[PDB]
């Protein structure tokens, strides 16, 4: 549940992924309750301190395990910008639609990020780009009410 | 509206408007009410079928593509062939569908054009499918060094 | 819809043309073309 490994599915076998439980983060410890009894994630934006040459793109996916709460297609976020970016094109609050990862409880779940073509033994577009990585950085925006 | 729907999803076999609300006998009354039923159905199916998709960017340089062609096909360095082809009206370069040459048409003979096949870019290789079964280009923007 | 929306990645042929390119005939862009290293495409695509 806090593991880093290759993909389970036939498609994602070569892809490398990192995983964390929102629980282990203890984000609830940041603020006392009261005030906050319910904590909801407003928006997730990913920043990757990795060095890439000009005209190079990151390929990555943010996943949530449960998908218990529903939204359509909001379980998944694609990151290509790599420097601070929300998933998707121009981010819009006051958007009639819910943003990906909205409404999720801080307490539970498993968030996963995968980089496709990760293996170096098999020729992988992101093998070099992965070796540069110091870590993965998440900007998580949440709500207290 | 039916067409813009048949475009927003790749589904082109969609038939949401059937003849005919209007009737020769009778005033043709209820034509309007009937149409607005079909529109209501279109919107219902649309909302059930809408997805906050994976929104992704990929950057591509033509030179890289031209140099990357297999040995059998004819690859080239872009800068060189552009320079050569500017100097002589005659010039041409590359294999079919990834060629660089002057314009065929009567207006465009003096104009020089570059060509790439989306196929050869093999962008489907960026992410495993699943997730993506249909890939739609949201926007194209050009940078010229 | 923005230009090039809804297009399939798999097939098709994209072309970019520069007017008045040939040097034999005096062309406004003979110079502007010789400067180019390459052409760069920023493609924003959608997966679903």
């Amino acid at each position: 549940n806090n593991n880093l490994a290759f993909g389970a599915g036939t498609d994602t076998k070569t892809s490398l992924q990192a995983s964390v439980s929102f629980a282990d983060l203890k984000i609830r410890e940041d603020y006392p309750a009261s005030l906050g009894k319910i904590r909801r994630i407003k928006q997730i934006s990913v920043t990757l301190p990795a060095l890439l040459g000009p005209y190079q793109d990151v390929q990555a996916i943010l996943s949530y395990g449960d998908k218990a709460g529903l939204a359509n297609g909001c379980e998944a976020l694609a990151v290509s910008h790599g420097m601070n970016d929300s998933g998707q094109f121009q981010l819009d609050f006051n958007d009639g639609k819910f943003l990906p990862f909205e409404g999720i409880a801080i307490d539970q779940g498993t968030l996963t990020l995968s980089f496709p073509n990760a293996s170096m033994p098999e020729k992988g577009k992101q093998a070099t780009m992965l070796k540069t990585l110091n870590d993965i950085i998440l900007h998580i925006r949440y709500t207290i009410k | 509206a039916e067409q813009a729907y048949r475009w927003e999803l790749n589904d082109d076999s969609a038939r949401f408007i059937k003849p005919g609300a209007w009737q020769g006998t009778y005033a043709g009354l209820l034509a309007g009410e009937t149409l607005m039923l079909s529109l209501a159905q279109m919107e219902d199916a649309h909302l059930k079928r809408d997805k906050r998709a994976l929104e992704v960017e990929r950057t591509v340089s033509l030179a890289e593509v031209y140099a990357g062609l297999p040995k059998d096909n004819g690859p080239f360095s872009l800068a060189q062939e552009i320079d050569k082809l500017v100097s002589q009206g005659s010039g041409s370069a590359g294999s079919g569908n990834n060629n660089l040459a002057f314009g065929a048409g009567t207006d465009t003979k003096t104009s020089l054009q570059a060509s790439v096949s989306f196929a050869d870019l093999k962008i489907r290789e960026d992410y495993p499918a699943s997730l993506g079964k249909i890939r739609r280009i949201k926007q194209i923007s050009v940078t010229l060094p």
